Formats: structure tokens, C-alpha cells, sequence
């Protein structure tokens, strides 16, 4: 929910500006053994509720892989590349999932966020995330999910002239 | 319109590797302070025979 | 040259470590419109001056594209993700060329950095970069190049604490 | 072994959709601060039939 | 459904052998503007009549792209690469849809056929495909569909000595 | 067991681009001659607003 | 060098048409552990011996994988897809290395062919290929290399007739 | 028809695979219209190759 992403006043927050009306988005996730996920989500404000509505579809993860053998521990934080296209904020990310002992397993990430209303569009910028299972039963039947997201620019001086 | 405390509820139908599942959650956080918390229930398809991380930036 | 990257004490620095011997890296650049480049460069230190021998082999860019049509603008600032893999450092980036007029033109960048020496290996981390042309001649027979790059962890603190997998 | 300033020399042989070129670079940089600058001359192959941007991360 | 493919006697026929138990399959279509589709099929034999049971899912087809704009004339015939991966018969194919008004639009095809019975596994081989719309009302509510298939080795001599 | 002349029934549930569609079909062919014909109908979500060819290799 | 391909009468021969001027071509090989090779080659004729000039760059193969471990046996045969895009000729292939004892390490081949003369242009067509090392040391400092390629259309005649 | 039922082939390859550089060279014959040919190849440098030869042959 990119709503819950702190925007410094320099950047336009594409997200909180899309409400009241809302915003929908669309993502694909390609794993490095080519398991693949397609997903969709609608975000409707009512009262103070953002009722997220989601269809999620995942494909051809290999039998002895990490997903099917449950050897992920988390996602590494990541940094999303945000870039206005055809009027649409598209986001791009190299995600990775830490494994039991053994290092990482990588994934690409394309998200486009579409506004239900006319909002002010930002220049190119990045949202640092970090997403995390705070807690879970042994089955994951009940899982407490946290997320931290912060939109920035570049910390570095365009020292150009 | 959006306030330092808001509330969240989330519904997810799913297929992964043939295997179906539904999942519901309700939660909270601070939009201007860009942090979010959420409580998730697998309403159908349990137990999920695949890692849960690959669902979570969707949830 | 990732030697020219700032690295806090928090994080090992794969590149300044490697030296005195130095290092080698291999990069593939895979564009949004299906062009491609592979690049190899050797980085050595003799005295005070780093020598960088490189072999750039770009290919398969469609003939009426923003590369071949000579109409890109600059790179966007960026942030590299970097993990150990087979005991090498690997560099992953989502890159973006701004296109004359408004739009973008896009590029995955994957690098394998290889130090000609055993060094202390880092965990997963980022580098934030910015590369810029500062001046040039008409046809860029003469160019002046400015990169900047700085290494960190996530700024967003971890709030998980205590758990069993 | 390395300090607040360092020199840069660069030799690139490359090729793009046919066109062969050679580029030679001289410049300096701040290794510990993470910056540098490079003057770039095209020995063989000038003038380039293609966006110089594709080259810059290799230089 | 393969089974609708001519097999020569000196290629084993993975698909037919598979009955009466049947066989299912699972394929990835990756298009050249990165539209994408996931699909799964049970193919069962009730008497004379095979029942196909399918689920199809696809995404990111750019609105102005030729799929959503309906600018396909057809698929090009093609030639699937058939190999055995970890017990299963994996087919790979380079498909191209003939454009409206000249030009082609490409797609990558990976297919795994998971038989549900002991069958006699084949060696590397190919299938010439031609799939064809043979009739279709205007809106395509009612469509008649044809597909040929022929199992294959190289028609080229191994000079091996 | 499988014979020169055999019938086929087709059921495909699907979603493209978030647009839903259920479609069914009845056909025939010759397993050994490698041919098959199928009569296909859109059950819900007609008219499909996308090229019917993306579907056809499935159907 | 696709000059050596059997090309039916009804199918333009981009490669033997390009002569005497000949052609060049450019290839990306995409293997599944993202090791890549990029290739370009210039094929010339004068008299009776063509000349291929070729450069070859491969990177990002895992050290602990079937190329770096020399555990590939050979290529299977194959079929390439050839189509005109942006006035040029491209070919696409699903490629297989047969792996020692069993299995496959796969590759996409994409090639773009560029004749130095304007030749007549073919329609969408295929090339059945088969390539084979015949004689070699264990170290392959000497090798003897055979390919056979033959051009065609699909052997499956259409049943389509009449439409809009 | 400059191109003859029988022809000859010369081939220079330079190349480099995960660092390891090499120069390969061969000469041979083919039958243009039969789609056949056979090449003799020698590694002038970098011998012995640390990599499966196979990745070279379709370029060679
Ligand atoms: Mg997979
Ligand atoms: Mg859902
Ligand atoms: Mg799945
Ligand atoms: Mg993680
Ligand atoms: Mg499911
Ligand atoms: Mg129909
Ligand atoms: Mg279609």
C-alpha cells in the first residue's frame, strides 16, 4: 500500500493524493528459476478503512526449490525504482530472499500504480522498503505482517554544471 | 482526508502451483509515518505447502 | 570502478580490499527494447593511477531505437543490490535512461566483480549511484564524466525480533 | 595502500552494431568519498553512431 | 492435447501411452512486449471422449499492444523441442503471431507434460505444429479450431563416425 | 484403447488482463493422423476484448 | 554460416543471394544460468574459400556449472525460426546441450543477419540444423566440426480458407 | 552461380570466456546446396580451454 509510505514534502506522494477516489495496481514477479507470479489489487477508502482487494496467481516454482521446500527466512529490504510512464507510476525492484544458511534467491519486480483521479506526478525517485514477518504460527495460518516504506530522491549531489 | 492513524482490511484469493487458497487480514499503521501492521488468516487452502514470503508484498 | 565508492566501517569494502592485486568484473546490460551489451574490464593499480582496460561489445539494438537513433538523455540515479554468490560479489541494478521528450528507456545491469585475492566478504547491501555527463564536444569525441557512489544498509529499521524458522 | 586522491587512466576497445571504436580516458577520483571525473577522447572510430550513454558505466 | 499428433513407430508416444490414466500439463507464454500467460490442463479419457479441463491467466498486455487491439492474423506454424527433464517430457517453442498488415509478434513457450502412469520415455524429438482458426463469428463468441501435429526426428543424417 | 475416431469436450475458465471469461467447446479428430477440430463458445464475458489467438493453443 | 543450408526454390536464400558481397550476423546466446555469449561474424568470399571472421565473448557462467565443469556432451539437432524484422533477417532457436549421464542445459539463440547488398526477402520459414563434433582430443585443441542445415516451410498444409 | 557445389572455408576466431582468452583457427570444405560442411579447427592460443568447447561450435 504505498499509502503507508512517508513522503517528504519535496516529492509528490502519488499515493495519498489518489484518495479519496483510490488507486489500483498490477505486478509481476519473476524468480531466477522462473517461477512466476501475476497479481492484482484494488485499494478502496471507506471511512478510515483501506480495503485492499487482491487476486494473486503463482506459477511453476520447482519441486526442490526454496518456495516449495520452505527455506526462505525473509526478503531483504529493497529500493523501488519509481518513474512516470504513459501517465503511470511504474516501479521496478531487484528483490532477494535470504535462505536458511545459504545466501539468496532473486527476483525481479514490475509494478505499475494507476490513479482513479488526476493527481500531481512526481519526478523519478525511490522508495526504500522493508517487509517482514513479525510473527507466525508454525503453519503460517496466522501471520502478523509489518512493512516500512520511505520515498526519497538521491542522497548524492548532482555536482554537475 | 487521510489521517495519522487509519485502518486496513485485505482479501486475497490465490492459486500457486495448482494449489488454491484464500487469505484474509485486518490491520493498521500510520500513512504519513509510512509504517503498516497487519493480521493474516488463511481462510482456505491450509496448510500452505509453499513459502509465505512470496505472498507477503501482495498481502 | 567501484573502488570509487564510499563504504562505511559497517560494511566490508570488496573493492578497496582487493588491491594491491586489484580486480575484474563482467557486466551484462539488457535493455527494455531488447539491445544488449557485455563488458569486461580489468582494474589494476600501478603507482597512484588505476588503469582500466575494457572490452565493450554492444549488439542487437534495433536500428530505429533511442540508442541507435542517438536520442537518450542521461542515466537516472540508481541503487545497486549486492550479494555474495559462489564467493563472488554480484551487483544488480534497475536502470533507466531518460528519453528526449519525456519517456524512459530501460536496462537491467548485472555485474560479477572478482577480486584477484581473498578478501573479507560482505553481507547483502546497497550502493546508491549517480552517473552524469558534465561536458562534451558535438559528437562526444570529447566527454567529461561524473559518477558518485555510496554504500549502505536499509534506513528502515528492522522491527522483527525473536523467531523460529 | 590507497588514499584521499587517486589517478585514473582508461582504455576501452568496443563495438556496437558494427561500429568499432577506441576510447581513452584520463581523470582522478576520491576513493574514500566515492567520486571521480574523467576526460574522455575517442581515438579510433569517431564519430559515434550511437548514444554515448551506453558507454558511461564502462568508462 | 497432444495424442492429436502423428507418431511414427520408432518414436514412443508419451501422450497416448498415458491413457487410460491420462496426463496433465502446464505452460508458460512470455511475449515480446512482456505480456504473459499461465495455464494448466487435466486431459482425461471418459470412453471415446477426452475431456480437457483448463485454467488460463494472463497479464501486462499493453492496452495499445496488438493482443488488446486485436491485430493478430494468426499463429505461425512452429516446431516444439521435446526433452526429458527429471522424469517429465518438457517441450520448448519459438512462436510468432503474424501481424495485421505484415510483421510478426513473438512468444516463448515452455510446456511440461506430467503423465500419471509408467510410460516409456522418449529421446529428444520435435513436433511440427500448425494451429488454425477455421471459422469464427465477428465478435469470436463462436470459434472453430483446428490443429495438426507430427512427431519427428531430424530429417538430417548424423555423419557421426 | 484410443481409436482412429475420437471425440473431445473442452472447459476453460480464465482471466486475461483482469477481464473474466468462461468458454466451452466440443470437437473431434484422429489421434493417429494427428488432426483435431473443435467448436468453441464464449460462456461468460463475451465479447472477449483481446486477440482470440492467445487463447487458442490452450483451448 | 548459413550459406551452407539447403534452400528450396520457393524460398529466397538471404545468404547465397548476398554474394558476392556476403554478410555479417550477430548472435546472443542466452543460457539458463544467465551465462551469456555475444557473437558477431563477417563472412567473405573471393574464389572458392569463404572467410569467417569471428569474435566471441562469454561471461557470467557459474564456475560450478556444466560449461565451467565441461559436462556437456553435444548439441541436439534443432530448428531455427527466421523472420524479417526492421528490414533484416532474424533467427530464433530453442537450443539444448545434452548433459553427461542425462539432462539438459538450455539456451536461447537469437541471431540477426545483415547482408551488405539488398537481396530478395524471404517469408517466415524454418531451418533444420544438426551440429556435431566428430574428432577431438580430450582437451579439444584439435576438433572436427560438422553441420548440416536444411531450409523449409511447415510440412503441415493449411486447412484455412476464406476469412476476414 | 559464383557459389559451387563444393567450396572452402577459412575461419578466424578470437574470444574470451570468463576471462580465459583464446584464438581459434580452422579450414575446411562444404557443399553449399546440400547444406553440408566439415571444418578442421586448431586452437592457436589459450589451449587448453577451461570451458566446454560446445559453446563455440555454432559460431566457429
Ligand atoms: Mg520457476
Ligand atoms: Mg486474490
Ligand atoms: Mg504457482
Ligand atoms: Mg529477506
Ligand atoms: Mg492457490
Ligand atoms: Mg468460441
Ligand atoms: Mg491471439
Amino acid at each position: 500500500n504505498r499509502v503507508f509510505t512517508k513522503y517528504p514534502e519535496d516529492i509528490p506522494d502519488y499515493f495519498k493524493q489518489s484518495f479519496p477516489e483510490g488507486y489500483s495496481w498490477e505486478r509481476t514477479m519473476t524468480y531466477e528459476d522462473k517461477g512466476i507470479c501475476t497479481i492484482r489489487s484494488d485499494i478502496s477508502l471507506e471511512g478510515d478503512c483501506f480495503f485492499q482487494n487482491v487476486r494473486f496467481n503463482g506459477m511453476n516454482f520447482p519441486p526442490n526449490g526454496p518456495v516449495m521446500q520452505k527455506k526462505t527466512l525473509k526478503w531483504e529490504p529493497s529500493t523501488e525504482k519509481l518513474h512516470v510512464r504513459d501517465g503511470l507510476l511504474v516501479g521496478n525492484i531487484n528483490m532477494a530472499l535470504l535462505l536458511e544458511g545459504g545466501g539468496h534467491y532473486l527476483c525481479d519486480f514490475k509494478t505499475t500504480y494507476k490513479a482513479k483521479k488526476v493527481v500531481q506526478l512526481p519526478d523519478y525517485h525511490f522508495v526504500d522498503h522493508r517487509i517482514e514477518i513479525l510473527s507466525n504460527d508454525s503453519d503460517y495460518n496466522k501471520v502478523k505482517l509489518y512493512e516500512h516504506g520511505v520515498a526519497r530522491y538521491s542522497p548524492l549531489p548532482s555536482q554537475a554544471w | 482526508l487521510i489521517k495519522e492513524d487509519m485502518r486496513v482490511k485485505v482479501h486475497m484469493e490465490g492459486n500457486v502451483n495448482g494449489h488454491a487458497f484464500v487469505i484474509e487480514g485486518e490491520g493498521k499503521g500510520k500513512p504519513y509515518e509510512g509504517t503498516q501492521t497487519l493480521n493474516l488468516t488463511v481462510k482456505e487452502g491450509a496448510p500452505l505447502p509453499f513459502s509465505y514470503d512470496i505472498l507477503t508484498t501482495a498481502l
